[PDB]
RNA sequence: ACGGAAACGCUUUCUAGCUCGCUAUAAUUACCCA
């Protein structure tokens, strides 16, 4: 048969956070111990409204009282002595090191972004996330797919053409569609005991410091092998999937000589397999054709938080060190570093 | 003579599917690409057209020698099962598919399911200026199963052509375990498992004791 | 098998034969030309036309001139030959009578085994509707497909119908379905159907094989030219020309 | 205001009054407005007009309320559809519906707009 | 003596039914295959002629001897039941298929039914160039029940072929429960089922009570 | 007042051969559902008429019992029928003969 | 309150009533409220609008009951969101949700607010 | 002593056949404000 299957096994060096759109707020979790409890807040409200206490809950939510210890809905339940914790939702244990602040102030996390999930209650990694990470490798390592794929100044000129890849029905022409012929399937959904909720940590050049950010996305625990399939249907696509194991290294070599250099070696990790940069935290130089988006990306940021010159910030996190998967102290990962190996089946 | 038999397969979903439908009054910030669902039960259907016209292309790249370029050009190993409409003697079907209604609307509520579809958020990262373009495509969830009935006709025009055709029905029903079953496809959305391929006659008298062995192979 | 299995009946008639015999010649001059010799000569000329020479005009055709002469002609026959025979009879009676003495046919299309009294009366009603259309008309097939002989023969039967045959018998994509939808849009006809046809022809223009597209482009610009001409005289010609074409290509 | 003699002519000389693309001399004198940003507005009124025959008007007056939501929202996203509803006066054809035959008249107005948009490139 | 045997039944749908009406030019975005509709209430309608034609060609696959060349070339068991245009004794014979008129027009409305005909969007993928031609084709609701009745009239000419014909009619209803009854039936439309079969004499006198046992 | 556009519908229909499986379409114009029609039926009473009128009315009303079971119209074996009768009153005009025993045989 | 034939207009002149920057003449009449917080308001109600299409009111009224507290909390974060829920009567309209056919109407009111925000600046 | 009397424009006929709602698409980007 023409359908030459594959088997991708992926590995988490740095934590990976993927989409889900929604996020909890400062008053949507419980923190009784090393577990953060994330309940179904509709059912929390439905149990708590029985005491006629919800009007008190109307006062607590707009209450910008200081000393964040008493702002995070644990003090609401430690105050009005609601003592069940029998609500729905999921409850994940702590990263243990994303609370740079003083002990017992700790637990004052603010805005947590959910991981993508299917409806049974487990998480997974979508096939479309891996497929969009694969497409950047295949677009930045094929040297015919970097030069003319730009704006040509049609509108205000920021936009790409998006036609330089075989795309579409295209009247009269035989059906080409290279990326129809690369069919990445979804991952086998794992369990919530590999999620740690890292905090974002920005490590800039020209002010050599690691100022953290108040954005605490959920993520994947490091050293987790994840199953995937790439079942092609054209031998032209079979060439690209066979050369993934070399094009990933070539992409990383044209990356590390370009952006990871001018940032010190201790913040960088090793590879141990072939390298890939999965979504949400890797920055806009793994989501882009970066060798042509150096002068077009920085035009968009004419706002209060412009990029510092070009190639402005490197994104790190804080996870438990599991190995040693680092090469430095204080556990600064890369937030999106992952490593895969491929094989025909 | 005239008989008619029936395949009671069960499409189990594996990383479930999204058969699209178009709605002009959807929302602003909600579903803009919904699964096609039944109007009165609001369960997602796998309609029979997306099964039939998927098996048609699967077996049309396989059971053809001349490159087809159209239906009404298949090599009559297909067109006596799926029907042409330009050949004279093969206008009618001989295969009657069905819509695949969702069986386990209660073995899904046994698990922690609060809606029989799941809405996936799916941005489009512009490779220059890094900007997104979100969407919300709806899809039916993983552990669904769908009662898939398929009906095969038998007249006195099948001199020796009955048991040949189950090398076409089993070929389609384990090439759909290779293909995606309509959907985004190259982003997941397809893989399925036709459990319990259990043929039985429903009109006429026919021996299917010889038939149930080339289905469990 | 290129025909519908019908048979047509034409009852022709000279318009104003009585006005051609009472006054007749006194229009030219001061009442000095309506005399006895010219009257007898004109009478022998018209009987010589309508009784002898109809056999020459209907020599090869597959019809049967039941009754003919004076003014009135009643001819059954196969339908292509009936229509061509009326065309030849008018195109020889204006050559005979110099463009004076307009005649008025009315043709009716009938299935087989219908009686030839239910046939003759419906054709007579068609014919008097043609005479009441104007002084000269041919009423093809129905009480709304009324034309002029000056316009049915040139525009409908030889200009438009040969253009539709020249277009359609060159290609192998558009079949009977496109012609049927074209007649449906020509028959329903509000103003909104001009926009629906502008969408339909432009949609089908780029649906073709892209090599021979300008065949369809010079057809569709021409069809939209005689849909939206806004004279009411170039639209019914297109409807009847497509009726005659679908009749000609019916299996 | 649009009535039964003019709502196709209004659509014709409202598509013609629209402005053309300056650059892109491959297929030049073409429109800014892509076909999708207009088919995804006729998609609403076509499924209205197929429902206006079945249903009474006073059970179909939430969908017509959503019409003025969606036309305003598609206008505020790109300047092309904003120019469309300012040229072909679609908002001032949406305050004035109030009964069934006018709703079908507005649906046929939208259809005439799409038809003459497909006709002129 | 002379009698009429009305067959009240309900046609409960499954995989909702499309029976085409006009082939007229669909509006520019509108429904391309409109279903047939009662012009007063605009509800769906199964006509009696779909119910006659499909049942006719289903019993003809069973009750012939040779393959017929036309509906007049049938057997003696089907020409007396349906009608032979050629014979001198089988014109207008033994069955009036009345229409079917959406019995539960409000039990659907007690559930969450917007309108009584859904619009299934659909397309076709070309083999060479893989384009797509969509279609918005219309079909009735999945759980409608239509009102089926057949005035099987006895003629005082058979008098022992009465029960002989109901082994044919219940067979035709079983075949309609297996075949599709109108529309794109090899794409899973149609699929009728027959709730509450009941034969009842409306004129004359016959023993229909010894005859509902086969209907059951 | 029930809300309708034109008084006759056009039922589209077809014919399918059992050899070619080829369609052959028809259009049947049809008077639409739940129309009423002013039906009336003079029955004249005369001298020879007398003493049998009791079996002219268990037949007339046995005849109107039949038209609600047979079709009354062309192509009635494919629908196209089901005529019902209502307001079936038997008045009297130009005569001296009561009808108010007949009027409960019907209604 | 809001019925089917007013909620767009009620949502129209609300955005005409919203405050703007009195200072800062850079795209003047720029609001104090931005598109992101209004979308973060609408994202509370979108899932409810879908579950009012699929499910019933009875398995849903607890989600509606929490949605009021969601709007309460989003009011207490920013002064412009504290005012938008007062110009457009949102908390006045959340008290009156008695049906599927009122919840869908409230979600169309939220979408009308977002549409008329996007149309204006 | 009604150019009248008697007389169903009626029987037979599936809107039917064929056709994937499909093609591309990482819920992500920027770095801070009081």
């Amino acid at each position: 048969n023409d359908y030459r299957t594959f088997k991708l096994s992926l590995l988490t060096l740095a934590p990976i956070h993927i989409g889900n759109g929604e996020k909890y707020t400062s008053r949507e979790f419980i923190y009784e111990n090393k577990k953060f409890y994330f309940p179904d807040m509709g059912k929390f409200y439905n149990k708590m409204v029985e005491k006629r206490l919800a009007e008190k809950f109307e006062a607590f939510l707009i209450q910008t009282r200081p000393n964040a210890r008493n702002n995070r809905l644990i003090s609401f339940l430690n105050d009005n002595r609601i003592a069940e914790r029998s609500f729905g939702g999921y409850s994940i244990s702590e990263t243990g090191l994303e609370s740079d602040k003083n002990p017992n102030s700790a637990g004052a996390i603010n805005e947590v972004n959910k991981f993508i999930r299917d409806a049974f209650g487990n998480p997974y990694i979508p096939g479309s996330s891996l497929k969009g990470a694969i497409r950047t490798i295949l677009m930045n390592t094929t040297p015919k797919w970097n030069n003319e794929n730009a704006v040509n100044d049609f509108g205000r000129f920021p936009k790409e053409n998006k036609n330089l890849i075989p795309w579409g029905p295209k009247k009269g022409k035989e059906y080409d569609d290279l990326f129809n012929a690369i069919r990445v399937s979804d991952s086998k959904p794992f369990d919530n005991k590999s999620l740690i909720l890292v905090q974002k940590w920005d490590y800039s050049a020209k002010t050599n410091k690691a100022k953290p950010l108040p954005l605490y996305r959920e993520s994947i625990s490091p050293l987790t092998k994840i199953e995937f399939e790439i079942t092609t249907t054209t031998d032209e696509a079979g060439r690209l999937i066979e050369e993934l194991g070399k094009r990933a290294q070539a992409f990383y070599k044209d990356y590390k000589a370009f952006f990871l250099s001018e940032f010190p070696d201790d913040k960088i990790q090793a590879n141990l397999q072939y390298p890939i940069y999965l979504g949400a935290g890797s920055g806009a130089w793994t989501k882009t054709l970066f060798k042509q988006a150096d002068g077009i990306l920085q035009r968009r940021y004419s706002r209060m938080k412009t990029k510092m010159v070009k190639k402005g910030v490197l994104k790190l996190t804080k996870a438990p060190l599991k190995t040693s998967l680092v090469k430095n102290h204080e556990s600064f990962y890369e937030m999106g570093k992952a490593n895969f190996m491929i094989k025909e089946i | 003579t005239f008989a008619k038999i029936k395949f009671s397969a069960q499409i189990r979903l594996e990383t479930g599917l999204h058969i699209g439908g178009s709605d002009a009054f959807a929302a602003i910030g909600a579903i803009n690409s919904p699964v096609i669902k039944d109007p009165i039960t609001n369960l997602p259907i796998i309609p029979g057209s997306s099964l039939k016209g998927k098996m048609r292309t699967l077996l049309a790249k396989v059971y053809n020698e001349k490159v087809a370029e159209k239906p009404s050009d298949d090599s009559d190993i297909l067109s006596r099962l799926f029907g042409n409409s330009k050949d004279k003697r093969f206008k009618m079907g001989r295969l009657i598919f069905r819509d695949a209604f969702l069986s386990n609307a209660d073995e899904l509520d046994s698990l922690g399911v609060r809606s029989y579809t799941e809405v996936k958020f799916e941005n489009t990262i512009d490779r220059i200026t890094a900007e997104a373009n979100p969407r919300q495509i709806e899809r039916a969830i993983r552990n669904s199963t769908f009662d898939f009935e398929l009906i095969y006709e038998i007249t006195d025009e099948n001199e020796n052509q009955v048991e040949e055709d189950f090398k076409v029905i089993r070929d389609g029903l384990k090439l759909l375990e290779l293909d995606y079953l309509g959907g985004s496809g190259s982003r997941g959305y397809g893989k399925v498992a036709f459990e319990n391929l259990k043929a039985t006659t429903v009109f006429g008298n026919y021996d299917v004791k010889t038939l149930n062995e080339l289905l469990t192979a | 098998g290129l025909g519908i299995k019908r048979l047509a009946v034409v009852r022709l008639d000279v318009d104003d034969l009585g006005a051609a015999f009472m006054a007749g010649f006194s229009q030219q001059g001061n009442g000095q030309y309506s005399t006895l010799s010219r009257s007898a000569t004109f009478s022998r000329s018209m009987s010589l036309f309508f009784k002898v020479y109809i056999n020459q005009f209907a020599s090869d055709k597959k019809l049967s001139i039941i009754y003919a002469g004076g003014d009135d002609v009643f001819a059954i026959g196969s339908w292509q030959d009936i229509i061509a025979f009326t065309v030849e009879l008018r195109e020889n009676f204006i050559k005979w009578t110099n463009g004076k003495l307009t005649l008025s046919a009315g043709i009716g299309l009938f299935a087989d085994k219908t009686p030839i009294s239910l046939m003759a009366h419906q054709t007579g009603e068609l014919e008097e509707a043609a005479k009441g259309n104007e002084k000269d008309s041919i009423s093809l097939f129905s009480s709304d497909y009324t034309f002029k002989f000056d316009r049915f023969i040139t525009n409908v039967y030889d200009d438009k119908l040969e253009q539709i045959r020249y277009f359609f018998n060159h290609q192998d994509e558009r079949g009977k379905n496109f012609i049927y939808k074209l007649i449906e849009l020509l028959r329903n006809h509000d103003r909104m159907n001009m926009a629906r046809l502008a969408y339909y022809l432009t949609r089908l223009e780029e649906l073709t094989r892209e090599t021979d597209r300008d065949k369809f482009k010079t057809f569709k610009n021409l069809f939209y030219s005689w849909y939206t001409n806004k004279n009411d005289k170039d639209r019914k010609e297109a409807e009847l020309a497509l009726l005659l074409y679908i009749y000609e290509i019916r299996k | 205001i649009l009535t039964d003699e003019n709502y196709v002519d209004i659509a014709e000389k409202a598509i013609l009054k629209l402005e053309r693309n300056t650059r892109n001399r491959k297929n030049p004198d073409a429109f800014f407005l892509t076909t999708s940003k207009l088919r995804n507005l006729l998609s609403l009124t076509s499924t209205l007009f197929d429902e206006s025959k079945v249903k009474e008007y006073d059970a179909l007056l939430d969908r017509i309320a959503y019409l003025r939501v969606q036309f305003v929202y598609q206008a505020g996203r790109e300047i092309a559809v904003k120019d469309l509803i300012e040229k072909a006066q679609i908002l001032e054809a949406l305050k004035e519906i109030k009964d069934r035959e006018t709703l079908q008249r507005f649906c046929r107005y939208m259809e005439a707009l799409v038809a003459y948009f497909k006709f002129y490139g």
